[PDB]
C-alpha cells in the first residue's frame, strides 16, 4: 500500500513483546524456559518472488535427477512457475510446492520414463498449454507433445 | 595457640573481605538476598549454629535475577575451586517419584547396586558441602520428600544402608514459585515508594 502510494506521487518488537511472547509464554507455561532462549528467529511466510525460486529449485532438482540418472536435459519457461505457483498453500509452506511439482510436473516424466518415450540425452521442454505438457525436442524446430497414454 | 592463631587470622580474612563483599563483586542488587545469607553463613562460620541441623535455604524469585548465581558463589566461597564441596543437582531431571534412586542408590539384587547413590557419594567426599538442589519445585514432591532426613538431621542412607553425616552442608534451593507474586508485589512497593 505504501509503495503504489508512493509510486502515484521486519518483525517490530511490539509484536514479539506484546503478541508473541504471552503466546510463548501460554504453551511453554515458563519464563524460566523462554529467557534461556538466546535468539528466538522468526520465519516468514514466502513471498511470490520467494515461491517462483522455490518452484525453480524444484524444477532444478529434478533436472538435476533427470541428467545425473538418464540424461534427460529438461527445460521450462517462467509461465511453468507461474502456473506451478497456483498450487502454493500458505499453511503448508514449501511444501505445496514439492507436491504441486511432483503432481503435475514429475509423475508426466515418471509415466513419459516408464513409457521409454525418453531416451538418453534428449532435451524436454515443460511447456503451458493452465495445464503444463512436455515437449521433447531433437533439432532447432522440432517440439512434438509427448503422447502419454494412461 | 598455633590453631587459635590461624583461627584468628581467618577470622581477620574474613573480617576484610566478607561474603557480602565478594557477592556484590558478582551479584548486583538482591542485597535482602545476600544479607540473608551473608549472616546464615557468618553465623556458620563463626561457630554460632547448631551443629545437629544443616543449614538450608529456599531462593525463591523469577527468572535470571542471581538465585543460581548466588548459590554458585556461596560455594565457591565456602570451598573455592574445590570440585567437590559444590554438589549441584539440577532437579529439573527429578520429575518422576522413582528418581529418588539417583541420591540413594538402588536397593539389593537390582541393576546399579553395587555402584550406590550418587549424592551419598558425593557428600561421603565432602560432608560440609553446598548441595545446590537447582530448580527444585520441577522436581516431584515425592522426591523432595527424601530431602526431610538430610534436611532436619543430615543423613541420606543408601541403597547399601550406610547413612553419612552431612550436618556441616550448607543446602540450598533454587526455585521460580511465586515468581509472578514476588515479582507483582516487588515492583507494587517500588511503585509505592516511588
Ligand atoms: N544480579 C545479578 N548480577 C549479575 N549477574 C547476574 C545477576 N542475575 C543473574 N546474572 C547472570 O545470569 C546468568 C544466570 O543467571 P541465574 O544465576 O540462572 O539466575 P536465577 O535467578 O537462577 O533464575 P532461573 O532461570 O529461574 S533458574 C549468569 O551468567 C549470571 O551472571
Ligand atoms: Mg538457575
Amino acid at each position: 500500500e505504501m509503495s503504489r502510494n508512493r509510486i502515484a506521487e521486519t518483525i517490530s518488537k511490539n509484536f514479539k513483546e506484546n503478541v508473541i511472547r504471552p503466546i510463548l509464554k501460554a504453551h511453554f507455561r515458563r519464563d524460566e524456559f523462554l529467557g534461556r532462549i538466546n535468539e528466538i528467529v522468526y520465519f516468514l511466510p514466502f513471498c511470490h518472488s520467494e515461491l517462483i525460486q522455490l518452484v525453480n529449485k524444484e524444477l532444478n532438482f529434478w533436472a538435476k535427477r533427470a541428467k545425473q540418472r538418464h540424461n534427460i536435459t529438461l527445460l521450462w519457461d517462467r509461465e511453468v512457475a507461474d502456473v506451478l505457483v497456483d498450487g502454493y498453500n500458505v499453511h503448508y509452506g514449501a511444501r505445496s510446492i514439492k507436491h504441486e511439482v511432483e503432481r503435475r510436473v514429475v509423475n508426466q516424466l515418471a509415466a513419459a520414463y516408464e513409457q521409454d518415450l525418453l531416451p538418453g540425452g534428449c532435451t524436454l521442454r515443460i511447456t503451458v498449454e493452465p495445464k503444463l505438457r512436455l515437449e521433447i525436442i531433437d533439432k532447432d524446430s522440432k517440439t512434438r507433445r509427448l503422447d502419454i497414454r494412461a | 595457640k598455633y590453631q587459635e592463631k590461624q583461627r584468628k587470622r581467618e577470622a581477620e580474612e574474613r573480617r576484610r573481605f566478607p561474603l557480602e563483599q565478594r557477592l556484590k563483586e558478582h551479584i548486583i542488587g538482591q542485597e535482602s538476598a545476600i544479607a540473608t545469607v551473608g549472616a546464615a553463613i557468618r553465623r556458620k562460620e563463626n561457630g554460632w549454629y547448631d551443629e545437629e541441623h544443616p543449614l538450608v535455604f529456599l531462593f525463591l524469585g523469577s527468572s535470571g535475577i542471581g538465585k543460581t548465581e548466588l548459590a554458585k558463589q556461596t560455594a565457591k566461597y565456602m570451598h573455592k575451586d574445590a570440585k567437590k564441596g559444590f554438589i549441584r543437582l539440577d532437579m529439573s531431571e527429578f520429575q518422576e517419584r522413582h528418581e529418588v534412586a539417583k541420591f540413594i542408590g538402588s536397593p539389593p539384587g537390582y541393576v546399579g547396586h553395587e555402584e550406590g547413590g550418587q549424592l551419598t557419594k558425593k557428600l561421603k567426599q565432602c560432608p560440609n558441602a553446598v548441595v545446590l538442589f537447582d530448580q527444585v519445585d520441577k522436581a516431584h514432591p515425592d522426591v523432595l520428600t527424601i530431602m526431610l532426613q538430610l534436611f532436619d538431621e543430615g543423613r541420606l542412607t543408601d541403597g547399601k544402608g550406610k547413612t553419612i553425616d552431612c550436618k556441616d552442608a550448607i543446602f540450598i534451593m533454587t526455585s521460580n514459585v511465586a515468581s509472578d507474586e514476588i515479582a507483582q508485589h516487588a515492583l507494587q512497593l517500588r511503585q509505592e515508594a516511588l
